[PDB]
């Protein structure tokens, strides 16, 4: 996402948050 | 066949029973702010709605330090704020002010809205007027405030399935079975709904 | 000036009854027509009598026809108002706003703050022009009037001010502050903008909009110097301010919008430079003084004309009531 | 029987014994029991993987196409049955699924990778 959307996101869950990764991998062992 | 009159009586009674004692909403749209539940009810509100309810205010009582009861006035929700760039806003034409309650708020009230810019003839009843996400947009900066400037494929199997039967009519075609979104819009979740069609406690 | 009005046009002149019919349709919580209400102010002669018509209108506000409160009524009772008393009941009913629904987003107020002037008092002037402010008002000549009466509060009111007092000055300053013809005017709302600055700074973004016709956006400093290079195109206090500033819960403000706290130095560089253009280039009391000796041409042929509508709205009310009754 | 203008649902239905579950997919009433009564029967679905691995699905789909144009909502196995099939498209709430056990097996192999 642009990272607008990210902050207004934050914005509206303060208290309620997760630290999160960009893409996912493109592979699983 | 024999005649229920007894429950039909019974239902008259409740019809007019809701007719007349019916709470006039300053009583069930109240708010106990420390405790963050309800007269009459008595259920609590939901937790992604405590600071708003806290430190933001309702329509009708934002309304009521006007003259006319700002008929003529814009008027925003403090969540359309939030999310979008673009200007979100209801202008009234009417208010429909509950009496009852003492520093008069609470009610109903409506008019034209446009969401992200976008402007509708007719005038609907405006919902979440008892909700506290609101806020008043000045005269001074309102024309400031006010300032605005298809086809997808099918999926996998169906799209085959066209391609068998056209076969089978005869025509090869090698132009590919496509669906078109130009007709189906996408009003967002945040779009409001309307108030007529919607029943009240 | 009172005699242009004193032609109120005569009706009943009992209010014991008046007041007694009002109670019977409150006693069956049936709505009341705002015609009745106008003839108990016309009505009124007496401080108790006064009262009981505040009383009134109070009641009238809670009930069906909230609305239908008419403007003439409101101005009758402000006439009446002034020919007793005047400054603490009017005042008062004003404080109250939304129980009493006076709301004179009128001539009315100009006259209040003439009748203010006329007899000293100071407070009381503030606190309606406060109100007024409150009010969405100032397409009238009255601004002037408004802005002066708040210069010389300020040349009394030389201390910390405090949370809402700021707020209120800064309020009094920015609505009537749309004086394009002249440079005071600007000064005005340049000082208007330092205040809601500090307002801001001290204690919050919230603390400004929350009540007053004030808008949500952050940048209060920067409007209030874009504004002053404005003028520099076609302050002391302002300077102190921004001195305080440099001196050493919710959030509506993202992340990777900049907080204003951590754009200080370069805000005061910017000022400096403003200030040193302006010198380059090249009291307020006085000034708005002269304003007031100059311009001033009235508003009476509007007023009169006003009034006629008032009396025809009076008449044909009176006409539909009679032509009621007929059908009773 | 007479409900309160509950909505036509294509969904799942238990047709097994305990252990063993058995699947079928019918076009029935909202406001219906799951084993009650239906409208019309669709295409069983088998989720015990049989003899060599396979979990097979029925599906008629000449008469879902008719049931949805009649305005019959679809649960939310079915929707994911029917983005499996290439019927409709993946349903997004598996693809952010598959996501998640990527990123959770990408970790762990971080964890191996530390642990050697």
């Amino acid at each position: 996402p642009p990272e607008r959307e990210l902050s207004r996101l934050r914005r509206l869950y303060q208290g309620h948050l997760q630290e999160e990764s960009g893409p996912p991998p493109e592979s699983m062992p | 066949v024999r005649p229920r009159l007894i429950a039909e009586l019974a239902r008259r009674v409740r019809a007019l029973r809701e007719q007349l004692n019916r709470p006039r909403d300053s009583q069930l749209y109240a708010v106990d702010y420390e405790t963050l539940t309800r007269p009459f009810s008595g259920r609590r509100l939901p937790v992604r709605a405590w600071a708003d309810v806290r430190r933001e205010s309702r329509l009708l009582q934002l309304l009521g330090r006007l003259p006319l009861f700002g008929l003529g006035r814009l008027v925003t929700r403090k969540s359309w704020l939030w999310q979008h760039d673009e200007p979100c806003y209801w202008r009234l034409t009417r208010v429909r002010p509950d009496y009852t309650a003492q520093n008069l708020d609470h009610g109903k009230a409506w008019g034209i809205l446009t969401f992200k810019g976008k402007t509708e003839s007719e005038a609907r009843e405006i919902e979440h007027v008892m909700y506290h996400d609101w806020r008043l947009v000045p005269k001074h900066e309102e024309e400031a405030f006010t300032a605005f400037t298809a086809s997808v494929p099918y999926p996998p199997l169906l799209r085959a399935m066209i391609i068998a039967e056209r076969q089978k009519n005869g025509d090869t075609s090698t132009e590919e079975p496509m669906l078109n979104v130009q007709r189906i819009r996408m009003e967002p979740w945040d779009y409001p709904a309307k108030q007529e069609d919607k029943g009240r406690a | 000036d009172s005699h242009k009005w004193e032609a109120r046009e005569k009706e009943h002149y009992c209010l014991a009854d008046l007041a007694s019919l009002m109670d019977k349709t409150f006693e069956r919580k049936l709505p009341v027509s705002s015609l009745t209400i106008s003839r108990l102010i016309d009505n009124i002669s007496s401080r108790e009598e006064i009262d009981h018509a505040e009383y009134y209108l109070y009641k009238f506000r809670h009930s069906p026809n909230c609305w239908y409160l008419r403007n003439w009524t409101i101005h009758t009772w402000i006439r009446q108002c002034l020919k007793y008393d005047a400054q603490d009941k009017a005042l008062y009913t004003l404080v109250n706003k939304v129980q009493y629904g006076i709301f004179p987003d009128n001539f009315t107020f100009n006259l209040l703050m003439d009748s203010f002037i006329k007899k000293e008092n100071y407070k009381d002037a503030l606190s309606v022009v406060f109100e007024v402010m409150m009010q969405e008002a100032f397409e009238v000549p009255s601004t002037q009037l408004l802005s002066l009466y708040v210069l010389f509060h300020c040349l009394a009111k030389k201390t910390d001010f405090s949370w809402e007092e700021e707020r209120n000055f800064g309020a009094s300053l920015l609505l009537p502050g749309l004086k394009q013809k002249n440079s005071v005017g600007f000064s005005s709302q340049l000082y208007g903008y330092a205040l809601l600055g500090k307002v801001e700074l001290q204690q919050g973004l919230r603390a400004v909009y929350h009540n007053m016709p004030l808008i949500w956006k952050p940048g209060y400093l920067d409007r209030a110097l874009q504004v002053m290079e404005k003028v520099a195109a076609s302050e002391a206090l302002d300077v102190l301010g921004a001195v305080l500033k440099a001196l050493t819960k919710l959030v509506e403000q993202l992340d990777i919008e900049e907080t204003e706290q951590s754009k200080l130095p370069q805000y005061l560089e910017r000022f400096k430079a403003l200030h040193s253009k302006l010198q380059a280039l090249g009291l307020t009391t006085q000034l708005v003084k002269e304003k007031l000796s100059t311009c001033e041409a009235e508003d009476i042929a509007t007023y009169e004309q006003n009034l006629q509508q008032w009396h025809l709205d009076l008449v044909q009310l009176i006409q539909r009531e009679q032509q009621q009754r007929e059908q009773a | 029987k007479a409900y309160r203008g509950g909505h036509l649902t294509i969904r799942l239905a238990l047709g097994g014994c305990t252990n063993r579950p058995f699947y079928r997919i019918v076009a029935a009433h909202n406001k219906c029991p799951r084993d009650g009564r239906f409208v019309e029967q669709l295409g069983s679905y088998d989720p015990l993987p049989n003899s060599h691995g396979e979990k097979l699905v029925a599906l008629n789909l000449d008469r879902i196409r008719h049931w949805i144009g009649c305005g019959a909502h679809l649960s939310k196995p079915m929707e994911k049955l029917l983005g499996l099939a290439g019927f409709f498209p993946l349903h997004p709430m598996m693809i952010t699924n598959a996501e998640r056990l990527r990123r959770k097996r990408a970790r762990e192999v971080l964890l191996a990778s530390q642990k050697t």
